[PDB]
RNA sequence: GCGAAACAGUACCGUGAGGGAAAGGUGAAAAGAACCCAGAGAUGGGAGUGAAAUAGAUUCUGAAACCAUAUGCCUACAACGUGUCAGAGCACAUUAAUGUGUGAUGGCGUGCGUUUUGAAGUAUGAGCCGGCGAGUUAUGAUAGCAAGCGUUAGUUAACCA
RNA sequence: UUCUCGCAGUCAGACAGUGGGGGAUAAGCUUCAUUGUCAAGAGGGGAAGAGCCCAGAUCAUUAAAUAAGGUCCCCAAAAUA
RNA sequence: UUGUGGUAGACGAGCGUUGUAUUGGAGUUGAAGUCAAAGCGUGAGCAUUGGUGGAUCCAAUACAAGUGAGAAUGCCGGCA
């Protein structure tokens, strides 16, 4: 093509956006669980664990 | 779609009708003045315009009661203040405003709102005989 | 970033008695103080990784379809030497051969100064050399002129 | 006059051309279209529907109703669905339904 | 009409303001001004001086009646007030605002200052469907 | 006392309809010149056809 | 590189403002209230959507009834005169506008008569 | 955006250490409203200036909440999250459309997020408007998708130009 | 509904019928199992009700037939013996 | 034919914005911002015109986000 109708062949997926928007949730909860350190920052306690 | 219902708009009409309730059991009079007021009866019905028509009900003190509802059944005022309470029976009502307690009981049986304010005025309920109201030429029958 | 904090890291607040947030710190992010968590910063990337073997592919695709256009015409050393230092030969051979508004590109490889002198009076008017053009310049280029030597050697570069 | 007409999948009663409104029929405005689906007509009488009389209406126009915008909400809970709703109809009249 | 009175930014309470304006508002000129001079409240003097200088105005630069001119319309426009810090007790402070307002008078003559507004509307709805029409002549 | 919740800008105009003022007593001055109040000594500094103080 | 969020945000605050119409004193110039009002009165409309469907049938069945009864029977009775016999496909509210020309829906009444 | 777009480590706070703010915009050029009127004047109204003075020194534009004003609607017997669907009536003629504005009344109806066994709740928090305001980046690994290359494969780190 | 990979989420569940235990066959009580409802699904009837009875609703329609449940009126619908 | 009750949760597919890269246009006979309107969409949205206003913006394709504001007795300013 050229830099006037450059387009990818299907290479763009998707994002999951844990910050913005409610349509497809991933807002407040963002997928974390509802308690615990999994649900709060600096989670994913040591994988031996 | 619609069928585009037609109604009478801005349109009145209020007749006038008369009976005798001597012997008469007041839950059939009650309904059938319901009917003529609320305006189930006519065909054009229309709820937020002109719905009752004048009644007028002449010696209202003859009323039939079947068992001894007269020591059963008791009807209660209770006042604002406290204890403001006092309590008739029914053969006592006999004597007292038993065309008011109609007035009550159909103004009951009137679904609730401020038409009903207006409907239930129109309503002159009198336990004696005579009346200047019969100066609108009631229509003189039985069944209203 | 929050080492740019100015102050102790005292509570501005007290711990009871108060009907208002948290706020324990002084110039918080969400305080107008600012400090946010994220942001630009000179320290990424900015590049990957790319191998020679798709770029020499797509190079050399690119190579095709150029010489399948028109206005690709071969270039020579004769005109080097019967153009000079002066913007107007450039400029008539231009007008002559309608390549005005033409995002056309020059290929050099013997550097003569009359060439890169020129090509400095129109936004649409450079010389690039061989191995200082990429894919990007040679079909942004919008068919360029190439020399005519250096071809079948290209022919070996892919 | 008066005519029951039986469109889509409800009736309407009609006089002497009278403009009134349907569910769009997906036909270029302009033309006659003829429906058979006709009862209680020139005072005549029929179970399921009546013979010999059909009504021919000509196509005004097609348009739409207002935007319902059909929001569904669930109180307390992460759901909140919005959409505008515009149904299309057609206006027409009768000219000259036979008995 | 024409000859409004301006005024920016006196020292005035906004709430005492409107009710001695609507007071006021309606009449003419003299018989509403010997009212106002035996007015208990002290904002009237400072309406006064508008007053006086709207009718001056009137007479000398637009050449109307005068007489025969009523207070239209009355409207205190709030302004940027002060605020003040004041101690209070148990070691407190408080912002105590100083309430200025500007205020503006509308004179009129005639039985009219009201239909030229909707004539303005109008004209001004004219010439947007105007714009529109001669947008959807487009070919 | 503080209120459950800010009073309605409609209920401060029920609070400052009632609050609305009116007019007083007006009187021309049988011998002084221009209006003055009822009951009151004229800017000529008198009380009706009474000269009892200058004007100014 | 930084975006400033006001035109956009704003024009978004306008249009949903914009969206509640006809509302009373404090419940047009705020984004939280006119948006509530704007749920309750989609779902009010869905709701009244159904029910006036449901009042109108109530009502064309209480004049159809009461036109019936000066007729001289109950609105049960006429179903008799068409499901039993001769199924119509009569509306009620049909029916119901058959009052405006009198004299006509009698006679119906008579013609199914059985 | 350096705290500092300026007389910014300023004003101010705290004895002292120390803490520590904000705020820019005239007009092409002041050609910065001579002069007249009301007043004591600021100022306000005219004239003039300037293309233009809703460009007059509160001098780029002047949103929302807030306040004052008026065209029309209706209302002082009204039990209502102030709304919805019908609906007369009143006033007009419209992003040309079975138009709008408003709604006497009828039909119906107890908010938003959190938390949960469940919140219309006498659980929680929100006065309001506007602006700001929280999933990025480096490195490493795993997996998916797509592409290139390949049949003795693929691939260059640092570095040199 | 077997298996591989990926994101999960989750051990605060509650209630109703039934078998139980404890408790006092008292509990809107507790702890086990079965079936069902809500959570995680609005509505109709029971007058009002999270769990009861029907069922699972794209939307629009001024259609009907029905289900649980009801036909003296308030509130749509019956009377005969 | 199944269908379209829907939490957490997950897959699918879009919209808007800033700036960049190419490509194109429009602009005191008037750009943005701005309000107003009885417009157009399955949606993030898309326009036209009026006037305040007086200088750059927009169309399509990709590129990277300090890329999307109702709550946190969120922060500041102002207003009750």
């Amino acid at each position: 093509l050229n830099q006037l109708k450059s387009v990818p062949k299907a290479r763009n997926h998707k994002t999951k956006t844990l910050g913005r928007g409610h349509g497809s949730g991933l807002g407040k909860t963002s997928g974390r669980g509802q308690k615990g350190q999994k649900a709060r920052k600096s989670g994913l306690t040591r994988p031996g664990f | 779609k619609t069928s585009m219902l037609t109604k009478e708009q801005a349109n009145k009409r209020r007749q006038w009708y008369i009976v005798d309730a001597a012997g008469l059991v007041l839950g059939k009079l009650a309904v059938k003045a319901a009917d003529l007021i609320r305006g189930k009866n006519k065909v054009d019905f229309t709820p937020n315009q002109d719905c009752g028509d004048y009644l007028i009900i002449i010696n209202s003190d003859q009323v039939v009661l079947t068992g001894n509802k007269k020591e059963n059944e008791f009807w209660y005022h209770h006042s604002q203040y406290i204890g403001g309470i006092k309590k008739v029976s029914g053969r006592d009502m006999l004597k007292k405003q038993s065309d008011k307690l109609v007035y009550n009981a159909v103004k009951g049986m009137l679904p609730d709102n401020r038409l009903s304010r207006r409907w239930i005025t129109k309503v002159h309920v009198f336990k004696g005989d005579k009346h200047n109201m019969e100066a609108q030429k009631p229509t003189t029958l039985n069944w209203s | 970033t929050k080492g740019e904090v100015r102050g102790g890291g005292k509570k501005p607040y007290k711990q009871k008695h108060t009907g208002k947030a948290r706020q324990g710190s002084t110039r918080n992010p969400h305080f107008v103080g600012g400090g946010i968590v994220f942001g630009p910063k000179p320290n990424r990337n900015y590049s990957l990784k790319l191998n020679k073997k798709a770029h020499t592919a797509a190079l050399h695709t690119v190579w095709s379809e150029k010489l399948a256009s028109d206005n690709t015409h071969l270039v020579d050393q004769n005109l080097f030497n019967k153009t000079e230092g002066k913007t107007k030969v450039m400029m008539q051979f231009l007008k002559s051969a309608k390549l005005l508004d033409k995002n056309v590109l020059f290929v050099v490889n013997t550097l003569n100064t009359n060439l890169e002198q020129s090509t400095s009076n129109i936004k649409n008017v450079q010389v690039k050399h061989l191995d200082k053009v990429s894919v990007r310049d040679l079909m942004l280029a919008n068919a360029l002129l190439v020399e005519k030597e250096v071809l079948k050697a290209l022919e070996g570069k892919f | 006059m008066h005519a029951i007409v039986v469109c889509g999948s409800k009736q309407y009663l009609v006089h002497e051309n009278d403009t009134f409104f349907v569910e769009k029929l997906e036909a270029p405005v302009g033309k006659e279209i003829q429906l058979d689906k006709v009862l209680m007509l020139d005072e005549k009488i029929g179970a399921p529907y009546l013979e010999k009389a059909r009504v021919v209406c000509v196509v005004e126009k097609h348009g739409l109703q207002r935007k319902v915008n059909v929001i569904k909400h669930i109180s307390q809970k992460h759901h909140l669905k919005k959409y505008g709703h515009r149904q299309p109809y057609t206006k027409l009249k009768v000219v000259r339904f036979v008995h | 009409m024409i000859a409004f009175a301006k005024q920016f930014r006196v020292r005035i309470s906004p709430q005492k303001a409107r009710l001695v304006c609507q007071l006021i508002v309606g009449k003419k000129t003299a018989d509403a001004q010997n009212i106002l001079s035996n007015t208990p409240k002290k904002a009237a003097t400072l309406i006064a001086k508008l007053l006086n200088s709207a009718i001056a105005n009137a007479t000398n630069n637009h050449g109307m009646n005068g007489d025969a001119l009523y207070v239209f319309e009355c409207v205190a426009n709030q302004g940027p007030s002060m605020k003040r810090t004041i101690p209070r007790a148990k070691g407190s402070s408080n912002m105590i605002t100083k309430r200025s307002s500007n205020l503006v008078v509308k004179l009129s003559d005639n039985p009219n200052e009201r239909q030229e507004l909707i004539k303005q509307q109008k004209a001004l709805v004219k010439k947007r469907v105007e714009g529109q029409q001669k947008a959807k002549m487009a070919r | 006392a503080v209120q459950q919740r800010r009073s309605s800008k409609h209920r401060r105009d029920k609070r400052r309809s009632h609050d609305a003022l009116t007019a007083q007593a007006l009187s021309v001055c049988q011998k002084c010149g221009k209006k003055k109040l009822f009951h009151r000594v004229c800017s000529c500094g008198m009380y009706g056809d009474l000269r009892v103080k200058k004007a100014y | 590189m930084r975006i400033k969020g006001g035109k956009q945000t704003r024009v978004r605050r306008k249009k949903w403002l914009k969206q509640a119409s006809g509302s009373f004193g404090t419940r047009h110039a705020s984004y939280k209230v006119a948006k509530q009002t704007v749920i309750q009165a989609a779902k009010y409309a869905y709701r009244d959507r159904r029910n006036k469907k449901r009042d109108f049938r109530s009502l064309w069945i209480l004049r159809l009834n009461a036109a019936l009864r000066e007729q001289g029977m109950t609105y049960s009775v006429f179903i008799n005169l068409l499901k039993k016999h001769n199924i119509e496909i009569n509306r009620k509210v049909l029916s119901e506008l058959a009052i405006k020309e009198p004299s006509k829906f009698n006679l119906i009444v008579q013609k199914v008569k059985s």
